[PDB]
C-alpha cells in the first residue's frame, strides 16, 4: 500500500496536453535535424581566472552541451610526485550551472557528481574504452578521457575530460530540453574550473575535490587549462498555422541535477536526508566523506529509501546495495560512492519529506558528511504567440 | 559444392548514356584504378594506347572477370570484360611512363590497331 | 453458427493472451517493487550445510537475492589450491523453491543457476567491466569475488551472489507467486557447500569444486554466512471483482532444472530429447569428460534438431561460441556451451520431437552431459 | 479531401504499415536456420580466390564465415608483429551476386568487420575482460592471433566475419527469397596470400596480417573457411503461399570501399556522397603515405551539406568520443567512424552532401579510403 500511485500522475495532467505535446515532439523530431556545434574554445591560467560564462547560440531546441577540457599539470617539486585522486580528472571542473532565455536555473552541481550521473545515464563509465581480447587493434586509441595515473617530480602530464550538461533527458526523450529560438535573450553556461588551490591535495589532506594528490602537491600547479563546448541542438524549427509548433511540457519541465551536503552522523544511527515534494527525483548519488577518508563500504552498515508508510523499500548491506549498481553501470563507482536508480517510478512526495535516504555508518570520523547529487524532473509555464512583420 | 567455379557479370551490351573517360601514368609501382560512379557512370571497353611507352601495357578487370590485357607498342581498340561491382588495375612493365588509356562508357573497336 | 471448439478455444486463448498482457501492463503501471532481507545467518558447514528458509507472505514475490560469503583455510604443510573453473558459483550446491501451495519451481545447481543469472544480464553475473577509466571505478566492492589460489596456511574470503527467479524478469510477471492470500510455505531450501564438495584432490573431477590442489585434503571451511532478500510487489492495485491480477502469470512456473546423461561414444550424435509440453528458454550442456573441461576440442559439433533429422543450428564448436559470445560478450568456462530459445522457446507438439545434439570427437572414461533447462510451461487441451 | 499529396502519403502509410506488420508475423511465426554450405582447406600460395555457392532456400540473410590460419615465420633471427588490423586482413576482399546476378556488398575484409563492430555494438565477436573469479574468458578463441609468429614456427589465427544481406536478424529489409527456382546464390572470397599478409618494416601495412624484420620469410602454412548460411526457417504460409514483407525482401544492402587521394594540409578535403543511396555509416579511413595515427595528423573532420553548413564538425577527439558510445571502445588508428542510422545521407532530400577531412600533416602517398552502409530501395 505504497504511495505516490499512478492515478495522481493522471490527476496531475491533461491527457490532451501531454497527448499533444508528444505529437508535436515527434514531428519536430521528424521533420527535425540534430546538429552539434562548437560554440566556445578558451585557453587560460588557472593563476588568474578560473570561471566562466559561456553564451550558447539561441537557435531551435537545445539538447545539451558537450564540454571537452585539457590540461597541462606540472609538478614542480624537488623530488616527490604525486597521484591521482579517486575522482581524478572528473574534477577538472568543480561546478556548473545553466540558466535558461527565461532566467530559470537548470543543472546547478558539481563536476563529479555531473560526471557521476553521465556514466549512470551511459550504463558504464562515460566515454570509456571497454578492454577485450581482440586481436585487432582496438583500445584506448584516442584517449578520450584520460590522466596519468602519476605526475613525477619535475614532470608534466597532460590530461583529457569531457561532460554532457543535459538539458533533454536523452536522445529520444526531449522532457527538460529549452526551445531557444533566435530571439536575441541569453543564456548561460557557467563553469567553474579547477585552480591550484583546489586540484592539488597534500598528504593527510581531503582529496575529495582535488585531482592529485601526493607530497609533491604543495609544488603541483597547472601550465594551462583549455575548454572546448559544444551545443548540441534540433534545427528547422516548425511552423504550422499557429506559428511555431512546439511541445510544450517538455519545455516547461525541468530536468535538473543538483547537489546538497549534509552532516550529523553517528555511529549506528540512521542519518535521514529527506527528499523534497514536487521534484520526481530519477536518481540519488551519496558519498560518504568520512572526514576525508573514502572506504569501500567498511564504515557502513546499509543504506536505504525510506519512507513514509513501508518503512524502507530497499535497506540493504552495502555490497548488495554496490551489486544493483553493477546492474547499472557494469562496475562500481569510486570508493564511498553509493547510487541508486529510481527511473522507472521516481521518488515523488507530495508532502516534504516523505520519503527519505537513509546511511547507517558503522564508524564516523571528525568533519564526516555526506554529499548528496540529485538527478529530477519539476514543472516550471507554457502559451502559442509570436509575431513578424517586415 | 562442386567447385571451382566462376560467376561473372558485366554491362558489355548496353549503353545508358554515351561518354569518355581520361587521364594516367606511373613507373615502377603498381597504380590502382579505383571507380566511384554512382552518379555519373557507365561501365565500358578501355582503349589503351602505348605511344612512346614500349614496355607492356597491363589491363586488370576485377574480381569478377579475370583478363588480362596484354599490351605491347602502339595502341589499339580493347574491349574489357569488367566486372559490375566497380574496379579498375593497371600495371605498367616499363619505367616512367605515359599512360593515357580511354575509359569507353560504350561498347566499343573489338580489335587491335598500331 | 458451428462451434468449431477447437478454434474457438483458441481464440478463447488468443483473448485470454491479450487479456494477461493487459493485466500486466497495469500491473506494472499501477505497484511498488521492495527487497528486504527475510533471513541471514552464519554457520560452519561441518556443523550444518542444508537450510529452510522461509520467505515474508506478502504481495507478488519476484525472486530472491542470495548473498553468499565464505572463509577457507588451507591447512596443508607446503600444497596450495586453485579455483575451479566454477569456484565461488559451486559455494551452493543446490537450490530448490516451494510455493504456498507446495508446487516445487525451480530445482537447480548453484552453477546453472549462476550461468542463467549471466546469460539474463548479458554479461558475467554481477561482474565489473574492466576498462580504461583513470576515475577509480573498478573492482571497489568484490560483490562476487574470490582469491584465485589459497596458499597452504593461508586464509581467503569469498563472496557470491544468485538470483533465484519466480518471476522471469522486472517486466515480465510469467512465474511470479501471488500473495493475497492463504497458502502454505514455500521452502527457499538452500544446500550449501562443504568440505567434502568444495575441495578436489589433483586429478579428481573438479565440477562441483570451489578450489582443487595439491593441499585440497588439509582445506576447510571456517565459515560461511548467508543473507536472502525477499524481491516483491507491493500495494496491490484493487480494482472492482479485488486485485487486478495476471491471471496467466501467476498461474504458470518459470523453472531451472537440471540433469545428467550418459551414453556418448566418438563420432555419433548423442541426442538428449526434449522432456514435452516445456515451453524451453534456454539449454545449458556441461561436457564433463571424465573429470576433463576441454575447451571445445573434444567436440565435433552442436546442434537443436527436430523430428525430422533437420538441424536448425548444426555448429562447430567456435562457431557456437560465436553465437554465445553475442549474448554474454564472452565464454561461458571450458566445456559449458549455452544454447538460447527465448523467443522462440523449444516446444514439442509445435513441431515434433526436439533435441539437444552433442557428437563428441573424443570420449573419456565416465563421460557425460550435465544439461541445464530454463522452461515455462503449462497446462495443454485438445478434442475431435 | 488531402488532394494529389495525401494521396501518396496515404498509399506510403499503408505500404509501411503492411511491411511492417508482415514482418512482425514472419518474425513470430518462423524458423530460423544456420547450416553449414562449404568448408575447405588450402594453401594460399596454391589458390587464393574461391566461388562458394550457397543453397537456394528460403528467405537468405547473410553468412558467417569463420576464416583459421597457421602462419610460419622462417627468417633466422627477426620477428614480425601483428598490424592494426591483423586477422581481420585474412579475406582481402568479399563479393556477393544474388540469384538474379545483382551485385551486393563487394568490399574488404576491414571494411566489413569494422561494420560487424558498429552494428555489435562492440568488438566484432570479442570477449570482454572482467573481475569474474568464475572462469569466463577468452576461453574458446572465437577471434584470435599469435601476437608473433617467430622463425621456424606455426601459428593458429581464428577470424570471423558476417556478410550480411538483411540489416540484422529483425529488419528484413536487405533478406533474400531463395524461392525462385532458376535464380542462384555466388559468394566470392578472395583471402590473403603471402604478398599481402606481411610487410616489411617500412612498408604499408594497410592490407596486411603482421608486419616486422622478418616478414620477408614469413609463409602461410593454410588457411581453411567454412560458410554457414543464415536462415529464418519455417516460414508462415497463409492463403496466398508464403507470408512475405515483399518491400523488405526486394530492398538492398550492400557495403563498398573506394580510395580518395589529392589531400594538402589545413584545407579541406571533401568526399561527396554518390547521391540517390541511403548510406547509414561512413568509415574513413587516413592511410597518411602508410602511416596510421590517432588522430594526431587531422584538425577536425565533419559531415556538411551543400552551404557549407557543418552538422558535426569535430575536433578528432571529440569524434572518437562520439564513436566511443557506439562501439565502447575506438576503431585503431586512422580509423573513424560516422554513425548515420536513425537519418541516413540521402541527397535530394537535402542537397548534396559530403564527408570531410581537413588534415593537420599529408605525407606522400596520403589517401582516404571510404567504407559505406548502404540501402538502394525502389527509387
Amino acid at each position: 500500500v505504497q504511495q505516490l500511485t499512478p492515478a495522481q500522475q493522471a490527476a496531475l495532467r491533461n491527457q490532451q496536453a501531454m497527448a499533444a505535446n508528444l505529437q508535436a515532439r515527434q514531428i519536430v523530431l521528424q521533420q527535425s535535424y540534430p546538429v552539434i556545434q562548437q560554440v566556445e574554445t578558451q585557453t587560460f591560467d588557472p593563476a588568474n581566472r578560473s570561471v566562466f560564462d559561456v553564451t550558447p547560440a539561441n537557435v531551435g531546441i537545445v539538447k545539451g552541451f558537450l564540454v571537452k577540457v585539457t590540461a597541462a599539470i606540472t609538478n614542480n617539486h624537488a623530488t616527490e610526485a604525486v597521484a591521482l585522486t579517486d575522482f581524478g580528472p572528473a574534477n577538472l571542473v568543480q561546478r556548473v550551472i545553466y540558466y535558461d532565455p527565461d532566467n530559470q536555473r537548470h543543472t546547478e552541481t558539481s563536476g563529479w557528481h555531473l560526471h557521476f550521473v553521465n556514466t549512470a545515464k551511459q550504463g558504464a563509465p562515460f566515454l570509456s574504452s571497454m578492454v577485450t581480447d581482440s586481436p585487432i587493434k582496438y583500445g584506448d586509441v584516442m584517449n578520450v578521457i584520460d590522466a596519468p595515473a602519476t605526475i613525477a617530480a619535475g614532470a608534466t602530464g597532460e590530461l583529457t575530460m569531457y561532460y554532457w550538461v543535459p538539458l533533454a533527458y536523452s536522445e529520444t526523450d526531449l522532457t527538460g530540453a529549452v526551445l531557444a529560438n533566435v530571439p536575441q535573450s541569453k543564456q548561460r553556461l557557467k563553469l567553474e574550473f579547477a585552480n591550484n588551490n583546489t586540484a592539488f591535495a597534500a598528504v593527510g589532506a581531503n582529496p575529495l575535490e582535488a585531482i592529485y594528490q601526493g607530497a609533491g602537491a604543495a609544488d603541483c600547479e597547472f601550465e594551462e587549462i583549455s575548454y572546448t563546448v559544444y551545443q548540441s541542438y534540433l534545427d528547422q524549427l516548425p511552423v504550422g498555422q499557429n506559428g511555431y509548433i512546439l511541445p510544450l511540457i517538455d519545455l516547461s519541465t525541468l530536468y535538473n541535477l543538483e547537489n546538497s551536503a549534509q552532516a550529523g552522523l553517528t555511529p549506528n544511527v540512521d542519518f535521514v536526508v529527506q527528499y523534497a515534494n514536487l521534484y520526481r527525483y530519477l536518481s540519488t548519488i551519496a558519498v560518504f566523506d568520512n572526514g576525508g577518508s573514502f572506504n569501500a563500504g567498511t564504515d557502513i552498515n546499509y543504506l536505504s529509501q525510506r519512507t513514509a508508510n513501508f518503512s524502507d523499500t530497499r535497506k540493504l548491506d552495502p555490497k548488495t546495495w554496490a551489486a544493483q549498481t553493477r546492474r547499472r553501470i557494469a562496475t562500481d563507482f569510486p570508493k564511498g560512492v553509493y547510487y541508486c536508480d529510481n527511473r522507472d517510478k521516481p521518488i515523488y512526495t507530495l508532502q516534504y519529506g516523505n520519503v527519505g535516504f537513509v546511511v547507517n555508518p558503522k564508524t564516523v570520523n571528525q568533519n564526516a558528511r555526506l554529499l548528496m547529487g540529485y538527478e529530477y524532473f519539476t514543472s516550471r509555464t507554457e502559451l502559442v504567440n509570436a509575431g513578424t512583420i517586415s | 559444392n562442386p567447385n571451382q567455379m566462376t560467376v561473372t557479370p558485366v554491362y558489355n551490351g548496353c549503353d545508358s548514356g554515351e561518354g569518355p573517360q581520361s587521364v594516367r601514368g606511373y613507373f615502377d609501382a603498381v597504380a590502382g584504378e579505383n571507380v566511384k560512379y554512382d552518379l555519373t557512370y557507365l561501365a565500358d571497353t578501355q582503349g589503351f594506347t602505348g605511344v612512346q611507352c614500349i614496355y607492356i601495357d597491363n589491363a586488370e578487370n576485377d574480381g569478377a572477370f579475370e583478363i588480362d590485357v596484354e599490351e605491347t607498342g602502339q595502341r589499339i581498340k580493347c574491349p574489357a570484360g569488367k566486372q559490375g561491382y566497380f574496379p579498375l588495375l593497371v600495371p605498367g612493365r616499363a619505367k616512367f611512363v605515359a599512360r593515357h588509356l580511354g575509359s569507353g562508357k560504350k561498347s566499343v573497336p573489338l580489335f587491335f590497331l598500331n
